[PDB]
RNA sequence: GGAUGACCCCAGGCGGUAGGGGAGCGUUCCCGAUGCCGAUGAAGGCCGACCCGCGAGGGCGGCUGGAGGUAAGGGAAGUGC
RNA sequence: GUGGAGCCUGGGAGUGAGGGCGCGAGCGAUAACGUCCGCGUCCGAGCGCGGGAACAACCGAGACCGCCAGCUAAGGCCCCC
RNA sequence: CGUGAGGGAAAGGUGAAAAGAACCCCGGGAGGGGAGUGAAAUAGAGCCUGAAACCGUGGGCUUACAAGCAGUCACGGCCCCGAGGGGUUGUGGCGUGCCUAUUGAAGCAUGAGCCGGCGACUCACGGUCGUGGGCGAGCUUAAGCCGUUGAGGCGGAGGC
């Protein structure tokens, strides 16, 4: 038994949020949130209500115990990018991409 | 008590009951072939100088068969030569039934 | 990019 | 200078072998004695504003 | 790629813009651009000899005979416009319709019958051909059409 | 047939005295046993020959004027680092490393030899100190 | 009529690439990349097909002249002695008994030697 | 050899750039087709250590897919990166 | 002397930048990985194979495919080999 | 976009039917998880199929004394599928990318970041050979005219 969640469409760069999913994967969810809630990282945020929606799907829908949850696994997709146009010098525009993650969060029941 | 026959331009170390995969012989499947003794050896000891004379390998055809493609590549740069070729060895099936000597 | 920016002059290889 | 340039692409292999060193460390934290929460060590805890023994700050 | 509708203006200098060399973006290189050797209007036909086609009808009509597979038929009996009057005459006839017959008659009121069996392609005596001939396994004519086709291969 | 290929043997100890023997002559010998080519079960792609024990190698012997004429070099990679050394005063200060340096020349580049070249024990003097291993004391 | 590309190219790149499998980065992934390394594959297999039969001819060779040291002659006395004594036994097979029956390569070694 | 590719035997040739010549494969389209394959699954996709072919390719099977496809034999080209 | 010999008529070409080597000369300085002719040869197109440490044209030798079989060529046989 | 004359794009497809997802849960929302619709929902509107480059998670094998156009040949080890086969690669052997241009390139000469799609020897009329047929001291019609409506015939002017 199992329970996901995912966001999609998080106006961040994947690269950046991945790094903060790798502190919590194979954590529990008492240490998932601890670790996130001094993470000093924007995408630690956007990780923490993926991880708090899959938690009540858990609870709520999957008839799961909140005391043996834990983060079975967990991964950063990338999304459509939004491009943006950066003027330079000599007349010059460079496009930046503005990236975008999905970001999926799934929980077990680690009994024991 | 094994025998060193020829057979297909190669020689081989054959027992009794030993599946071999020789050159493609010309025989029907089922059939039985003698095959010619260069040693034999295990409990005697006989050199042949080549060929023992009285020695013969009885061996059953089991059947004939095409093996494994083998792709037959050729490139040459700067030329725009290339070749493929794909190969299969024909070969015979034996089981070695007895060293006659 | 209707705007190319002319290329810098070669080194004077006479 | 004379705008130096890379020679070749990075190689998938030598980009992420490059990032061997950029995993997060998880943060320091220890329990807070009055309220039994995880916090980092040497601040005041935000879920009671207490430190060293003794109320500090509202919460 | 003249015949598109580009403008004939060089898109960027030839030289100096580290860029490949182009003309105009109606030039066959660019997408939406021109087609080198499409197809253009043409006409397929030929003369080919009379005496050729000439030969080739008889030739047909003579195969036909040969596998015993040609009928010659005086007049087509109670068939006056209808298609159930056409099929029963064509069981009195033994065209029971497991066979694709060329009917070929002068007859408007027997054409008119047998046009929409699937196994029937109708003809007038004026244009036996011998691709509808091959096109069919059996043939049928009025004597009346069968001298159009003895006056056309004389 | 395949051509037999050996399961792994439990290898054989030698020990050599080299005193009064001819360097580069005893090398290609002691290089041989390394290789494992004197045993009818040889292969190329693994370590299956002889441990090799030498002694006495203070008392190599060496033809000609090459004492004061032979000459060993490293280079260290710095400007001018390339050092050269006479044999003379590699026997006065290294004695073992004359034998080491001609059988190390004489194995084969890469892993494996690299490996054989580690089975090799060249000392000085003519006490060695693998007696837990039992060495067969061989002539060449 | 128009015929486009449609399915060909890409069944073409396909065939390719599923012979490329295993090869490194894009030498297994790159369409081109991995045609150029199939090339120098193709050539380095007939090549060492024709390299096979030297190099286990030459490894019988050496395990045949360790064990007619072990008898007190040398491989090149030995292949003489044979062929003055009229044995044709090959070297896939001298070698062979050289390991797998001593007994048998030692009267081969007698009949090399009183052969001269 | 048998009697004009109907297969077999023996012998010989068979490195190749520019280039000449021969025979094939596959794509789109037409006739064949008022036919035939098709929801008991079309084309397309993804696998395959299987079958045929020197090869280009072709089958066959499993997953996907969900409405087309198209034979033997010929015909014509916007025909293979 | 029956040879991928030769002759005749006709269809289609490409080439018209050659290079190294041996020998004969000229030019050069009895210099050049020089230059220009002649005879021959290889590379070109045999940057396929063995030898020459490595290396188009030096020596050996003309790769249709397969074999964990045998004989040799140049060159080699103390160890790397 | 250009002062202007003028230049000049990209962008099609849910499903048979909106039945276009009430209501509940996390969430500020976006998004998701259930429920429900449907033959099908990785057909959910960022919608048919959904390739490749590219990014990621998980698993098997592998790697921190090793020299490399990345392969290939051999053997061994481990994992998988059931006298065999597939995956991986430790050691040993051998090994100078592709294309272009050149007398000669791995070449430190040219082009190419990678992938997908577009992308270059044709048609007309005349000629000259060759070739499959028809007719043969003859062969052949053009434009038109008639007929058909994917039917063919007539037309001898003219040409060779
Ligand atoms: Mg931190
Ligand atoms: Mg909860
Ligand atoms: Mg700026
Ligand atoms: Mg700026
Ligand atoms: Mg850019
Ligand atoms: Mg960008
Ligand atoms: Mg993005
Ligand atoms: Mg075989
Ligand atoms: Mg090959
Ligand atoms: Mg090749
Ligand atoms: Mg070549
Ligand atoms: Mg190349
Ligand atoms: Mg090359
Ligand atoms: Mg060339
Ligand atoms: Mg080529
Ligand atoms: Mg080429
Ligand atoms: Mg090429
Ligand atoms: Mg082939
Ligand atoms: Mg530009
Ligand atoms: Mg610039
Ligand atoms: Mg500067
Ligand atoms: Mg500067
Ligand atoms: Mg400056
Ligand atoms: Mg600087
Ligand atoms: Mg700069
Ligand atoms: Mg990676
Ligand atoms: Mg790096
Ligand atoms: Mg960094
Ligand atoms: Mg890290
Ligand atoms: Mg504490
Ligand atoms: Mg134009
Ligand atoms: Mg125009
Ligand atoms: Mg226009
Ligand atoms: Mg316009
Ligand atoms: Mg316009
Ligand atoms: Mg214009
Ligand atoms: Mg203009
Ligand atoms: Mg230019
Ligand atoms: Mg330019
Ligand atoms: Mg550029
Ligand atoms: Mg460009
Ligand atoms: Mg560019
Ligand atoms: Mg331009
Ligand atoms: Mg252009
Ligand atoms: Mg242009
Ligand atoms: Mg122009
Ligand atoms: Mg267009
Ligand atoms: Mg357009
Ligand atoms: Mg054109
Ligand atoms: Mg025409
Ligand atoms: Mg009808
Ligand atoms: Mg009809
Ligand atoms: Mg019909
Ligand atoms: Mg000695
Ligand atoms: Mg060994
Ligand atoms: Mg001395
Ligand atoms: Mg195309
Ligand atoms: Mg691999
Ligand atoms: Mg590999
Ligand atoms: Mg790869
Ligand atoms: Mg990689
Ligand atoms: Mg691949
Ligand atoms: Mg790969
Ligand atoms: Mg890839
Ligand atoms: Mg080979
Ligand atoms: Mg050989
Ligand atoms: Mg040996
Ligand atoms: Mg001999
Ligand atoms: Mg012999
Ligand atoms: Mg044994
Ligand atoms: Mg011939
Ligand atoms: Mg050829
Ligand atoms: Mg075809
Ligand atoms: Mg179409
Ligand atoms: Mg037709
Ligand atoms: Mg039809
Ligand atoms: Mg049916
Ligand atoms: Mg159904
Ligand atoms: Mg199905
Ligand atoms: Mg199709
Ligand atoms: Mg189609
Ligand atoms: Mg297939
Ligand atoms: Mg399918
Ligand atoms: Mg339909
Ligand atoms: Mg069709
Ligand atoms: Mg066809
Ligand atoms: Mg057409
Ligand atoms: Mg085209
Ligand atoms: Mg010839
Ligand atoms: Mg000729
Ligand atoms: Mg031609
Ligand atoms: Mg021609
Ligand atoms: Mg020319
Ligand atoms: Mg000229
Ligand atoms: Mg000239
Ligand atoms: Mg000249
Ligand atoms: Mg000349
Ligand atoms: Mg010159
Ligand atoms: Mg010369
Ligand atoms: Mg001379
Ligand atoms: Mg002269
Ligand atoms: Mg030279
Ligand atoms: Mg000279
Ligand atoms: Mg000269
Ligand atoms: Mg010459
Ligand atoms: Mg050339
Ligand atoms: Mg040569
Ligand atoms: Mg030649
Ligand atoms: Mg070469
Ligand atoms: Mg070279
Ligand atoms: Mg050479
Ligand atoms: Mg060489
Ligand atoms: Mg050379
Ligand atoms: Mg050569
Ligand atoms: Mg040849
Ligand atoms: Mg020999
Ligand atoms: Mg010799
Ligand atoms: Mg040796
Ligand atoms: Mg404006
Ligand atoms: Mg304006
Ligand atoms: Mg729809
Ligand atoms: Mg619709
Ligand atoms: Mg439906
Ligand atoms: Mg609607
Ligand atoms: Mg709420
Ligand atoms: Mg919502
Ligand atoms: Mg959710
Ligand atoms: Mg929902
Ligand atoms: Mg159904
Ligand atoms: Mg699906
Ligand atoms: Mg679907
Ligand atoms: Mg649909
Ligand atoms: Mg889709
Ligand atoms: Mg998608
Ligand atoms: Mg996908
Ligand atoms: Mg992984
Ligand atoms: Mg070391
Ligand atoms: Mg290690
Ligand atoms: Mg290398
Ligand atoms: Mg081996
Ligand atoms: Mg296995
Ligand atoms: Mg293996
Ligand atoms: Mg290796
Ligand atoms: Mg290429
Ligand atoms: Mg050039
Ligand atoms: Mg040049
Ligand atoms: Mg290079
Ligand atoms: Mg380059
Ligand atoms: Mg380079
Ligand atoms: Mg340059
Ligand atoms: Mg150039
Ligand atoms: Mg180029
Ligand atoms: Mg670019
Ligand atoms: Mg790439
Ligand atoms: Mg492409
Ligand atoms: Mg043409
Ligand atoms: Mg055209
Ligand atoms: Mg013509
Ligand atoms: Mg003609
Ligand atoms: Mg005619
Ligand atoms: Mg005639
Ligand atoms: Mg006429
Ligand atoms: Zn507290």
């Amino acid at each position: 038994m199992e329970a996901k969640a995912i966001a999609r469409y998080v106006r961040i760069s994947p690269r950046k949020v991945r790094l903060v999913v790798d502190l919590i994967r194979g954590k529990s969810l008492e240490e998932a949130r601890n670790i996130l809630r001094y993470t000093n990282k924007r995408g630690a945020y956007f990780v923490a209500k993926v991880l708090e929606s899959a938690a009540a799907n858990a609870v709520n829908n999957h008839d799961m115990l909140e005391d043996r949850l834990y983060v079975k696994a967990a991964y950063v997709d990338e999304g459509p990018a939004l491009k943006r146009v950066l003027p330079r010098a000599r007349g010059r525009a460079d496009i930046i991409k503005k990236r975008t993650s999905h970001i999926t969060v799934i929980l077990g029941e680690k009994h024991g | 008590m094994f025998a060193i026959v020829k057979t297909g331009g190669k020689q081989y170390r054959v027992e009794p009951g030993l599946k071999l995969r020789v050159e493609k012989l010309d025989a029907e499947p089922g059939a039985t072939v003698e095959l010619p003794v260069l040693l034999l050896g295990g409990e005697k000891t006989v050199v042949g100088t080549p060929v023992v004379e009285g020695a013969s390998v009885v061996a059953e055809v089991l059947g004939h068969g095409r093996g494994k493609k083998i792709l037959v590549s050729k490139f040459k740069a700067k030329v725009q030569y290339r070749r493929k070729k794909g190969h299969r060895q024909p070969y015979t099936e034996l089981l070695i039934k007895e060293i006659r000597g | 990019p209707v705007y190319i920016p002319r290329p810098r002059p070669p080194h004077p290889r006479l | 200078a004379k705008h130096p340039v890379p020679k070749k692409k990075t190689s998938k292999a030598r980009r992420d072998a490059r990032r061997s060193h950029h995993a997060l460390t998880p943060p320091t934290l220890v329990p807070c004695p009055e309220c039994k929460a995880m916090k980092p060590p040497h601040t005041v805890c935000p879920e009671c504003g207490y430190y060293a023994g003794r109320k500090v700050l509202e919460v | 790629r003249g015949e598109v509708a580009y403008s004939g203006r060089k898109i960027w200098p030839q030289k100096h813009t580290g860029r490949a060399r182009h003309g105009d973006i109606g030039a066959p290189i660019f997408v939406g651009g021109g087609v080198v050797f499409g197809p253009k209007p043409r006409d397929y036909s030929y003369t080919l000899p009379k005496k050729v086609r000439k030969k080739g009808l008889a030739m047909a009509v003579a195969d036909r005979a040969r596998e015993g597979k040609l009928l010659l038929v005086e007049a087509f009996a109670g068939v006056n416009g209808k298609t159930k009057e056409f099929l029963a005459w064509a069981k009195e006839a033994g065209l029971d319709g497991s066979e694709s017959v060329l009917l070929v008659t002068g007859n408007e009121l027997v054409r008119r019958a047998a046009r929409n069996l699937p196994w029937v392609v109708t003809l007038a005596p004026e244009g036996l051909n011998v691709y509808d001939i091959v096109r069919t396994e059996r043939l049928v004519m009025d004597l009346d059409a069968w001298e159009v086709f003895q006056n056309r291969i004389g | 047939m395949k051509t037999y290929v050996p399961k792994q043997v439990e290898p054989r100890w030698v020990l050599i005295d080299a005193e009064g023997k001819t360097l580069g002559r005893l090398a290609t010998k002691i290089a041989t046993l390394l290789r494992g080519k004197h045993r009818p079960d040889w292969t190329p792609n693994v370590a299956m020959g002889d441990f090799v024990v030498v002694v006495n190698a203070d008392k190599i012997r060496v033809t000609g004027k090459k004492l004061e004429q032979k000459i060993y070099t490293r280079y260290s990679g710095y400007p001018g680092g390339l050092k050269k050394i006479p044999l003379e005063k590699m026997l006065a200060t290294h004695p073992e490393r004359v034998l080491e340096h001609a059988v190390k020349g004489m194995l084969p580049k890469g892993p494996l030899g690299r490996r054989l070249f580690k089975r090799l024990k060249v000392y000085a003097g003519p006490d060695h100190p693998h007696q837990a291993q039992r060495p067969e004391k061989l002539e060449v | 009529p128009r015929a486009k590309t449609g399915v060909v190219r890409r069944r073409k790149h396909k065939k390719i690439l599923k012979l490329a499998k295993g090869y490194w980065g894009l030498r297994s992934k790159s369409f081109r990349k991995a045609r150029e390394t199939l090339f120098a594959a193709g050539n380095y297999a007939y090549a060492h097909r024709k390299r096979r039969k030297r190099d286990f001819r030459r490894l019988w060779i050496v395990r045949i002249n360790a064990a007619c040291r072990q008898h007190g002659l040398n491989y090149s006395t030995f292949i003489h002695g044979l062929k003055k004594a009229g044995i044709e036994v090959d070297r896939k097979n001298l070698a062979d008994l050289a390991v797998r029956e001593p007994q048998v390569f030692a009267e081969l070694v007698e009949r090399a030697k009183a052969a001269q």
